């Protein structure tokens, strides 16, 4: 049955869908595997494939790229979405393949970059591609990754490990970390995602859990943020997104905290 | 290509 994240109310999304922003006219990229735009609930504007074997950005064969696209858009619902295909059906996609996506952004005027995905494996090509998108004005998103802890070291992902990328971690309903949601002092705030319940393809829809569902929050409201402050630059909307969360517990495991959509958006 | 890793969702 239909069903909508939770992580809506959450975050404060509510507040600016009823002052009338809803994401308008925001483009937001969504590099994963794809996003079944025949699903009755999903609105894709665009998109490109940089999967080799996988040339249709339109057609999700692993299914998370459209779980993406219904959490970001259920936050965001006027939001156009572009399927950046950098993973395949398996999943897993080159870091080539993903700067070729991040490139593609760029030079399409996206305003936002959702990247619900994360290598352990550090790379120059990769922190070059994620800086030169800052740099031009979008806003970077990554999910923080789903390693857990590990003492006093950090475990968060390339590419949201990179100073440049929002790197959000996962709560839960309570605004209690996740277990196995990465930890460090790259993790710059929180976003719900313990069994986010978003669209699937073939009309269907599920609970998922991890980091990439939490980074999809975040990167619906950056979109709303720009809704309406369309003049603000990444800079600004990266910093009312970090000074207007609500404190959960210590930086290294919670970063600022929660994401508050509607204090940032003032 | 020994330099290309793989991310993963």
């Amino acid at each position: 049955a239909k069903c909508v994240s939770y992580g809506v109310a959450q975050i404060k999304a509510p507040a600016l869908h009823s002052q009338g922003y809803t994401g308008s006219n925001v483009k937001v990229a969504v590099l994963d595997s794809g996003i079944d735009s025949s699903h009755p609930d999903l609105n894709v504007a665009g998109g490109a494939s940089f999967v080799p074997s996988e040339t249709n950005p339109f057609q999700d064969n692993n299914s998370h790229g459209t779980h993406v696209a219904g959490t970001v858009l259920a936050v965001a619902p006027s939001a156009s979405l572009y399927a950046v295909k950098v993973l395949g059906a398996d999943g897993s996609g080159q870091y080539s393949w993903i700067i070729n996506g991040i490139e593609w952004a760029i030079a399409n005027n996206m305003d936002v970059i959702n990247m619900s995905l994360g290598g352990p494996s550090g790379s120059a090509a990769l922190k070059a591609a994620v800086d030169k998108a800052v740099a031009s004005g979008v806003v970077v998103v990554a999910a923080a990754g789903n390693n857990g802890t590990s003492g006093s070291s950090s475990t968060v992902d390339y590419p949201a490990k990179y100073p440049s990328v929002i790197a959000v971690g996962a709560v839960d309903s309570s605004n209690q970390r996740a277990p196995w949601s990465s930890v460090g002092p790259e993790l710059d705030v929180m976003a719900p995602g313990v069994s986010i319940c978003s669209t699937l393809p073939g009309g269907k829809y599920g609970a998922r859990s991890g980091t990439c569902g939490a980074s999809n929050h975040v990167a619906g409201a950056a979109a709303l943020i720009l809704s309406k402050h369309p003049n603000w630059t990444n800079t600004q909307v990266r910093s009312s997104l970090e000074n207007t969360a609500t404190k959960l517990g210590d930086s290294f495991y919670y970063g600022k905290g929660l994401i508050n959509v509607e204090a940032a958006a003032q | 290509v020994e330099e290309d890793h793989v991310a993963h969702a």
